[PDB]
């Protein structure tokens, strides 16, 4: 029996099928890239979702319903959260690395200038002002919804939440019709590799902190916080405010001083 | 809804000796059966494609 | 363009809900006006076979190999020009 | 229970045992590797093939050696074994996330192994520079697999980095301040602290490679505007942090060693090697351009990353000169981990001052991409972190298994490999100042007489690496079992006796504040 | 004026070692100045400085590129 | 405007975490995640150290900021000395109910 | 629980030492192999 | 070129070559002391029996093996900074030479005045004439004038290539769609051999580079006989 | 350190097989390809 405050963890397969979805979709990305088959990465795709949702499944079952989330455990997986989001802001400082290189020294193929020749940016002030306002809204809601449960306060936590998942989805549907009503693509140049590239990916993190607000969603409803303890929550707003950030550097980088 | 927290305490917490991800009961373990059988059999057919790909096709 | 609201006895849940309702929501609810004041189809320009545009070292995983992942045929055009 | 204990793991010893041994064979697959590359060069002419197929193995020699062997051994299995001991915790912070952090490791191999076995592999050197890398000069899946390989090493080692992070600052015993931790414990935080700031930068720019190959981008392609010099910058901006990841844990195990064959209870200065290996950390993020003094920057840039580079030199040298300050009135045991932890100093310390050279970048001009370089870096990483390899499993090997090596014939061992890659490497920097290019299959004929010497070279280590293998198997055979450890006051590791029980520190320690 | 050309001079506006925007910019300049020239009935001859400092310092492959996007209508520089 | 419907700890925390909360309201300290504060360290008034076992391990730090730990076994019985200083160490051992 | 303690603590027997000589050679002798048959592979396709 | 058993750098040909030369002496001393007295004091430290196991202070130690290093690398870095920016200095070419890598030769372009360019292969090991230099030398030469200011231009059409000379201390990348710049001024007519210095595919040890210096009106007529 | 007396000495004779096979298992697999190589490249 331990006199320490932390938690040995029961042995469990999730780390292997994480690292065998992460063979198959390798793998099935290769496959598709250069043997016209989606097979392995379907199947990849597939196992890498089980595993998700088995191993955070799991972590529930044993913080809300086995209690081994003492606050030393905590302590820790806030100082995880910070750390993989420090992580994921130097992956994003690569791709602004390579638009500020590109666009401050345009070379002769591109007209010697910025935008490229034959390159229409998007007007700033339309769709792009208007997705600004939505996740710098989200950003007000979700603090909203933090100060709601931090009260006690069901009834309001879960509807601030629902108003910043709502904006998140707002925000993902936009950007979804501005990709198909863009007039460059991503094999426009460099202009568009950049562009499509930087915002694809932080695309695909808004999709997953949405996602990761909506297992929060659903944890509320089914009453697994308490008005002290609900890291996952805390997680998940510190997430959505990265996500929120890195929207503002690309808007102000790619959007406007690069139009 | 109805806070139902202290049911899934009772059953989690059950001196059965299971871990923790079979500890739900009979469909945890049918979702490890399938998330282990595709990993397995995908990495079999993982290694069939290298074969496969390590030799040209004419 | 500066702030210049005033609150702050101690921030709460009222506060927060006070801000989404009476100043964050309505400034999406402004934007999204502007945005479909300005929605209709610009006139897609000249085309011109730019060698820096319209790329293709391989062709794509997908369809013919030719035409990207969101391929509008209005707006983009295909190395060859704008699709019948 | 053999599943659930070796596929399931949640426990850092086991894990740390699973990385060993995936390092020792990777160790084997990057030696062969090597004597494939002194075999093609140990006589003029050409042996296997043209370049491609030889920088095919120079290639893999590379990842092999750096991303399967150096860094698993270090980090994820020293790291695993000793941190948690050393600071009194039961386990590592997210004990489950760990075992992912090695499972990665063989699919990341095996992709890298395919890479080498589809269409004529991937022959661009481990940087992995466009174009040549790209889709016209390396159509064909090898690069892709390549950066597919570099990608899952890369999830591996940042998960670790978060769990050393968070272990090493979130569960020391609650009166320890972080001044009161073990040098290697140190060694292990900044080095996690590198790798998580630096991979995923790799990450970007190796997927910008993989997009450019693949969804027609032109990250690195002047057609489209893009620039082959910016993915140059981008994986040099990790892979200068990425050699100090591959020794600052060396540099932590060999405090320890020469610490205890010294029969001293503490390092000379320690809050001066906590200083160094911070400040080598840091400096190490503001020198990468070191990398690219020939690609045409301007001047005072190549003045800046001059000056800068050669900074790191002074925390270095407090390094060194505390070792030798702790070795200053020992009781002196002649063990074998004291042999590489000596050979270690003299031998890092002259690759380093061949790095010094190599800052200037009016001279490096002339040694860039040629032999001078391979010199320098060999004497760093095979008589460096390997050294501290072998030291610190000399050393520990008592303690991860109960059992103890023939001391005689690790002795044997040590004096091997020393004339080996003495012989292997030195003779490179004569190859280097008279102008032999790196990755090169074959040379002009004046350049035979040191190419020939070190291959001879490179045989003499293969040797030593069968002998290891045999002693190791020696010392299981014979199951000679640990009784008493000198030291244990100031070496907690050893406290739990050899091997140490599956749980440990289940009751953590007492200490108090005062 | 400057004539016995012997290659072209050092040039303030390009004094590091990437002169790829050195070669770009006298090939501007000369199709610029001969377009100008050409149109209102001068004498291209004024543009030789730029013509003779271009022919020096670009690659052939270069200058026979732009010269068939400008015939084609690619070139995507301003003349 | 105003409502209820989210569980306190004090409702709902269990295991472990329950474990811990109750016990600090008593200001005690089962799960060590506090240090503890030295005696003067004398044969007289030793450094008294709980323990769910006949034997648990202590780290001295001799003097304040010295960077090295020293640690030795602690065994039920007369109380012992730390090795580099001195200082006295006594075992109580207990059931965890303490 | 677990085996614990000296040759019990590793996922391979020391049981015996000759099985274990099979192991070993195998296990580091395939990993040095294995390059060299690489290496034949891409010779013998062309 | 290099020849057997050869130790240090090839002899200078170029005066900035010479300047690499005293340097590198200046460096390898410096070299040479540190890493011998770390050996040497490796060895004091290992041959006696007594000892000094207590508590060390090391504050007063530290400051002389912080500021002597610091002022060591000051010493190295002024000439080794200076070197660099005499390299840098303005110069006047009187002749631009461009050169294109390939996989696997080097192209040269001379066009200040006429269209002059050729192709410069490796002469095949089987075609080598009795005394050439196997894998060095080409069947068309990069020929130059001796004691002038040239202007060499590099680029590349595919690959990353290098274009290196030891002898007179260059060794400048070839980048697609870059125009990198380098001096070359040879104080002597003669023949002198590099090698393409950027791993570029499957004949990059088969590229290499020879000048031929001689006299400007060697090299004018050389010229208006290569059109 | 101190140790037991070994539990299974492993004699002379036993070292010396345990060190020729496992040297015997590095070399001859690698000296098989080596000695082969004409036969591949010829080929
Ligand atoms: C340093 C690692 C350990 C040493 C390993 C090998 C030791 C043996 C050699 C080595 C014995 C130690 C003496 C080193 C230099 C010997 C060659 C030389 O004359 O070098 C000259 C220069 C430039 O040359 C010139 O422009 C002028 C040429 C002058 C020609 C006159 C004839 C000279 C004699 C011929 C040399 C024989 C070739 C040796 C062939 C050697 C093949 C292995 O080349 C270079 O820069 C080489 C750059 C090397 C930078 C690393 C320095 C580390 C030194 C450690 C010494 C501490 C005590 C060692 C004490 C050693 C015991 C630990
Ligand atoms: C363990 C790995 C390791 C380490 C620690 C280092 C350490 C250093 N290296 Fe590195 N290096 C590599 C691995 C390493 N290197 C690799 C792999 C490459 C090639 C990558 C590739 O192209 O594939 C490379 C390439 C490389 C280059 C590029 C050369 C080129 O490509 O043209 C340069 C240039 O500046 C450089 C410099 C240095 C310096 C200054 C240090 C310093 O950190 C060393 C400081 C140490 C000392 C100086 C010794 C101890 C000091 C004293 C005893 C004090 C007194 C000393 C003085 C006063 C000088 N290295
Ligand atoms: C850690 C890094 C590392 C290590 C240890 C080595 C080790 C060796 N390397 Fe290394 N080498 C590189 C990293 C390394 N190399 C890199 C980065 C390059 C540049 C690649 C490029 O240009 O793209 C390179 C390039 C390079 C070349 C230049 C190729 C060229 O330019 O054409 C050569 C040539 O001789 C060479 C030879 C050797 C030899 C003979 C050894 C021998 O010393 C090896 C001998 C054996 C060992 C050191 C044993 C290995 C370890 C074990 C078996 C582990 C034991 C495990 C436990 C105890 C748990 N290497
Ligand atoms: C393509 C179309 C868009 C797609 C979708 C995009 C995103 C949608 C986002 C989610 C929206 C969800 C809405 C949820 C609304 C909740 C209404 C019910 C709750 C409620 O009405 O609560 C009241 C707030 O009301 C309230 O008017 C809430 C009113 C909200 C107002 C929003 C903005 C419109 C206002 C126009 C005014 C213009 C003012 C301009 C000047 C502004 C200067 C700053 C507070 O009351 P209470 O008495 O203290 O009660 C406590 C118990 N509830
Ligand atoms: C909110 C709107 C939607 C946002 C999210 C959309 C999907 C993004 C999915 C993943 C993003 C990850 C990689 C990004 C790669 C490029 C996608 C860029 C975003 C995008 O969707 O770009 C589209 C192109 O997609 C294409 O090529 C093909 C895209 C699909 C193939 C992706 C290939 C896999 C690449 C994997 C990268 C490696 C993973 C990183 C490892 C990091 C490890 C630490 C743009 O369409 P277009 O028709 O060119 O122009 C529009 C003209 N009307
Ligand atoms: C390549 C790297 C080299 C670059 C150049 C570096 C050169 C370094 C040269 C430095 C020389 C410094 C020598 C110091 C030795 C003298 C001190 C000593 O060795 O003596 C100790 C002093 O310890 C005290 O307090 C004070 C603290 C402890 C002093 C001993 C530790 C200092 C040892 C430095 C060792 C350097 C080893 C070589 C490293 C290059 C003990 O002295 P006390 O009188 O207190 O006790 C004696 C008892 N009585 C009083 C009854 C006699
Ligand atoms: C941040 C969230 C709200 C953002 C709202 C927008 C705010 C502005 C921030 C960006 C300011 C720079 C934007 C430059 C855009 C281009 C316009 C420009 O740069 O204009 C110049 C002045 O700009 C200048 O930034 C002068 C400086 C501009 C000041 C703008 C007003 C705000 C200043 C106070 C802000 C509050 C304090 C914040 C806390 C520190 C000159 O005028 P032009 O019009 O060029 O005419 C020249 C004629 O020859 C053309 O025919
Ligand atoms: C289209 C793309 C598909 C593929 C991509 C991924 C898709 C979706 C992923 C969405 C992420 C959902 C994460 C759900 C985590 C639920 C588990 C959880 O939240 O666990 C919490 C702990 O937090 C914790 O582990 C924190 C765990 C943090 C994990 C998440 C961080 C996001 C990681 C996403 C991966 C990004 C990769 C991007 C690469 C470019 C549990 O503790 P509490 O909440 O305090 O409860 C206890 C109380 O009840 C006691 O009273
Ligand atoms: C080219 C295509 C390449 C694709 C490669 C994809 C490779 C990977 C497959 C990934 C499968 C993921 C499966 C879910 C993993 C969840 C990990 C997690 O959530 O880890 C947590 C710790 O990490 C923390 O918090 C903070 C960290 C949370 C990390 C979540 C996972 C991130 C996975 C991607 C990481 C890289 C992202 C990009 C960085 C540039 C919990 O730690 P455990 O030890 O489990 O438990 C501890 C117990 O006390 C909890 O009760
Ligand atoms: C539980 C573990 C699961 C392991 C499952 C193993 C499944 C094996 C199915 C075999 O699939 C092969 O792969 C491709 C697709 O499946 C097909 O190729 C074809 O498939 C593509 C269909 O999208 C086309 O684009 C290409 O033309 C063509 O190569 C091919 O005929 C088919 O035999
Ligand atoms: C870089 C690492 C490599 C180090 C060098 C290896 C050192 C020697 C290993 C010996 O290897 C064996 O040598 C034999 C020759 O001596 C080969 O037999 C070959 O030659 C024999 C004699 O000609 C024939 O009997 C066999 O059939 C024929 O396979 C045999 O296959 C090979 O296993
Ligand atoms: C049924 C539930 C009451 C909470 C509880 O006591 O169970 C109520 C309270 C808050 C409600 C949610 C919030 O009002 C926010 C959303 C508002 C939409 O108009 C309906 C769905 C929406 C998602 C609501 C669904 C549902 O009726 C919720 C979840
Ligand atoms: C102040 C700090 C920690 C002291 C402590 O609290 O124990 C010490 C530890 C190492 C010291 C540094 C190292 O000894 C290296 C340098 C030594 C020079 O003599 C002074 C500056 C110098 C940069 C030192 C400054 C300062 O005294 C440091 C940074
Ligand atoms: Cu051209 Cu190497
Ligand atoms: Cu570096
Ligand atoms: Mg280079
Ligand atoms: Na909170
Ligand atoms: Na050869
Ligand atoms: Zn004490």
């Amino acid at each position: 029996h331990q006199t320490h405050a932390y938690h040995m963890v029961n042995p469990s397969p999730w780390p292997l099928t994480g690292a065998l979805s992460a063979l198959l979709m390798t793998s099935g990305l290769t496959m598709w890239f250069h043997f016209n088959s989606m097979t392995l990465l379907m199947i990849g795709l597939t196992t890498n979702m089980l595993t998700m949702y088995q191993w955070w499944r799991d972590v529930i079952r044993e913080s809300t319903f086995q209690g081994h989330h003492t606050p030393a455990v905590q302590k820790g997986l806030r100082y995880g959260m910070i750390l993989f989001i420090i992580s994921e802001v130097l992956f994003f400082t690569g791709f602004f690395w390579a638009f500020y290189h590109s666009s401050l020294a345009p070379t002769p193929e591109l007209g010697g200038c910025w935008p490229p020749t034959g390159i229409h940016p998007l007007n700033p002030l339309e769709v792009p002002l208007l997705n600004t306002s939505v996740l710098l809204a989200s950003g007000v809601s979700i603090t909203w919804a933090h100060h709601s449960l931090m009260e006690g306060d069901r009834k309001h936590m879960l509807q601030a939440l629902f108003i910043t998942i709502t904006l998140g989805v707002y925000f993902t549907l936009l950007q979804a019709s501005e990709y198909y009503e863009a007039p460059f693509t991503i094999s426009d140049g460099v202009y568009g590799s950049t562009f499509f590239v930087a915002t694809g990916f932080h695309g695909l993190h808004v999709i997953i902190g949405s996602t990761f607000l909506i297992v929060c969603f659903f944890r509320q409803l089914k009453f697994h916080f308490t008005s002290n303890h609900h890291f996952g929550f805390e997680a998940a707003a510190w997430y959505w405010h990265f996500v929120d950030v890195v929207w503002l550097f690309l808007y102000v980088s790619i959007y406007w001083w690069g139009s | 809804f109805e806070n139902r927290v202290a049911e899934k305490q009772k059953l989690f917490q059950e001196d059965n000796g299971l871990p923790v991800h079979l500890k739900g009961g009979a469909t945890d373990n049918i979702l490890y059966r399938v998330t282990m059988t595709l990993c397995l059999g995908g990495t079999l057919y993982s290694l069939y494609c290298l074969g496969w790909a390590s030799f040209p096709h004419k | 363009a500066s702030a210049a609201k005033g609150d702050h006895g101690g921030t709460g849940a009222r506060t927060w809900r006070f801000l989404t309702f009476g100043l964050a929501l309505p400034s999406v609810a402004l934007c999204t006006l502007n945005s479909w004041l300005h929605s209709g189809h610009r006139e897609r320009p000249a085309f011109i076979p730019y060698h820096h545009l319209r790329i293709r070292t391989k062709p794509f995983s997908w369809g013919d190999g030719n035409h990207t992942f969101f391929h509008n045929p209005r707006v983009n055009p295909l190395p060859t020009g704008y699709e019948k | 229970m053999f599943i659930n204990r070796w596929l399931f793991s949640t426990n850092h010893k086991d894990i740390g045992t699973l990385y060993l041994l995936f390092g020792a064979w990777a160790g084997m697959v990057g030696t062969a590797l090597s004597l494939l590359i002194r075999a093609e060069l140990g006589q003029p002419g050409t042996l296997l093939g043209d370049d491609q197929i030889y920088n095919v193995v120079v290639t893999a020699h590379a990842f092999v050696m750096i991303f399967f062997m150096v860094m698993p051994i270090m980090i994820g299995g020293f790291g695993n074994w000793l941190v948690p001991l050393m600071i009194g915790a039961p386990d590592m912070a997210f004990p489950r996330m760990n075992n992912m952090s090695f499972w990665l490791l063989p699919p990341s191999f095996l992709l890298l192994l395919a890479s080498s076995m589809v269409e004529a592999g991937a022959g661009t050197g481990w940087t992995v520079y466009p174009p040549l890398a790209g889709n016209l000069a390396h159509a064909g899946a090898s690069v892709d697999l390549t950066i597919f390989s570099l990608h899952l090493a890369g999830v591996s080692s940042i998960l670790g980095a978060i769990n050393f992070i968070t272990t090493i600052i979130n569960m020391k015993p609650p009166a320890m301040s972080q001044y009161q931790t073990p040098l290697f414990v140190w060694s292990v935080m900044i080095t996690a602290v590198l790798l998580l700031l630096s991979l995923p930068v790799l990450a970007a720019g190796i997927t910008m490679l993989l997009t450019d190959r693949n969804l027609n981008t032109t990250f690195f392609d002047p057609a489209g505007g893009g620039d082959p010099i910016l993915y140059q910058h981008l994986f040099w901006f990790f892979g200068h942090p990425e050699v100090y990841i591959l020794i600052l844990p060396g540099f932590g195990m060999i405090s320890h060693i020469v610490t205890y064959y010294s029969g001293k209870k503490e390092p000379f200065g320690y809050m001066g090697m906590v200083w160094a290996m911070m400040s080598i950390g840091f400096l190490g993020f503001i020198v990468w351009a070191h990398h690219m003094f020939t690609v045409g920057m301007d001047v005072d840039t190549r003045a800046y990353f001059t000056s800068a580079t050669m900074i790191i030199a002074i925390p270095t040298g407090v390094k060194v000169f505390s070792w030798l300050a702790t070795l200053h009135g020992g009781n002196i045991k002649w063990s074998p981990a004291m042999m590489w932890a000596l050979g270690f100093i003299f031998l890092f310390t002259v690759g380093g001052l061949t790095g010094i050279v190599l800052a200037n970048s009016s001279l490096d001009i002339v040694l860039h991409d040629t032999y001078y370089v391979v010199a320098h870096f060999h004497y760093v990483l095979s008589m460096g972190a390997v050294f501290a390899i072998m030291g610190g499993f000399v050393h520990w090997f008592p303690l991860f298994s109960g059992y103890t090596l023939n001391d005689t014939w690790a002795k044997i061992h040590f004096a091997i490999m020393f004339v080996g890659v003495n012989m292997t490497f030195f003779p490179q920097h004569f190859l280097g100042l008279s102008g032999m290019p790196r990755r090169y299959s074959d040379y002009p004929d004046a350049y035979t007489m040191w190419n020939t010497i070190s291959s001879m070279g490179s045989f003499i280590s293969l040797t030593a690496v069968m002998l290891m293998v045999f002693i190791i198997w020696e010392a299981f055979a014979s199951k000679r079992e640990v009784l008493t450890v000198d030291l244990t006051t100031t070496n907690l590791e050893w406290l739990n006796g050899c091997p140490p029980p599956y749980h440990t520190f289940e009751e953590p320690t007492y200490v108090n504040l005062k | 004026k400057i004539k016995n050309y012997q290659t072209a001079p050092f040039d303030s506006r390009f004094p590091n070692q990437n002169q790829t925007r050195n070669c770009w910019q006298n090939y501007l300049d000369f199709h610029r100045c001969e377009k100008a020239m050409t149109a209102k009935g001068g004498d291209v001859s004024v543009c030789e400085w730029y013509r003779r400092v271009y022919k020096s310092l670009c690659p052939i492959s270069w200058v026979s590129t732009w010269d068939d996007r400008r015939a084609e209508g690619t070139f995507p520089g301003k003349i | 405007a105003s409502g209820g419907g989210v569980p306190t700890d004090e409702e709902q925390a269990t295991g472990l975490e329950r474990e811990v909360m109750l016990a600090a309201r008593k200001g005690q300290d089962p799960y060590n995640i506090l240090a503890p504060k030295a005696t003067s360290g004398t044969k007289e008034d030793p450094n008294l150290v709980p323990s769910i076992t006949n034997k648990r391990i202590v780290g001295c730090i001799c003097e304040e900021d010295n960077s090295t730990v020293i640690w030795f076994w602690l065994h039920k019985g007369e109380a012992q000395r730390c090795p580099s200083c001195g200082t006295h160490y006594k075992l109580v051992p207990h059931q965890l109910a303490h | 629980h677990y085996e614990e303690g000296p040759g019990k603590n590793i996922p391979f027997s020391v049981e015996n030492k000759w099985r274990l000589l099979a192991m070993m050679t195998l296990f580091f002798g395939s990993g040095f192999a294995a390059p060299f048959f690489i290496v034949r592979h891409q010779l013998l396709k062309k | 070129m290099a020849y057997p058993m050869q130790l240090g750098f090839q002899d200078a040909t170029s005066p900035i070559m010479e300047e690499l030369l005293h340097f590198h002496d200046h460096t390898l001393m410096i070299v040479f002391l540190i890493s011998s007295l770390v050996l040497y004091i490796i060895s004091l430290m290992l041959t006696t029996k007594l000892t000094h196991t207590s508590t060390m202070d090391a504050q007063e130690v530290e400051t002389i093996w912080t500021i002597l290093p610091a002022i060591i690398l000051i010493l190295i870095a002024l000439p080794s900074l200076r070197i660099l920016y005499m390299m840098d200095e303005i110069n006047n070419p009187s002749l631009t030479v461009k050169t294109m890598g390939h996989q696997w030769y080097w192209s040269y372009e001379y066009t200040d005045y006429e269209d002059l360019s050729f192709d410069s292969y490796m002469i095949p090991t089987s075609e080598l004439k009795p005394g050439e230099l196997r894998l060095l030398e080409v069947d068309n030469r990069v020929v130059l004038p001796m004691e002038m200011t040239i202007r060499m231009l590099v680029s590349s059409e595919d690959v990353l290539h290098s274009w290196a000379v030891p002898s007179l201390g260059l060794k400048t990348d070839a980048i697609p769609g870059r125009l990198n710049q380098t001096t070359l001024m040879s104080s002597r007519p003669g023949l002198y051999y590099g090698q393409c210095s950027e791993i570029c595919g499957s004949n990059h040890s088969f590229m290499p580079i020879v000048l031929e210096l001689v006299p400007l009106k060697y090299f004018e007529k050389w010229s208006a006989s290569m059109l | 350190i101190t140790a037991k007396p070994a539990k299974t000495p492993t004699s002379p004779k036993e070292q010396a097989i345990g060190l020729s096979v496992t040297f015997l298992s590095f070399l001859l697999p690698a000296g098989w390809v080596l000695y082969h190589l004409d036969n591949y490249k010829k080929s």
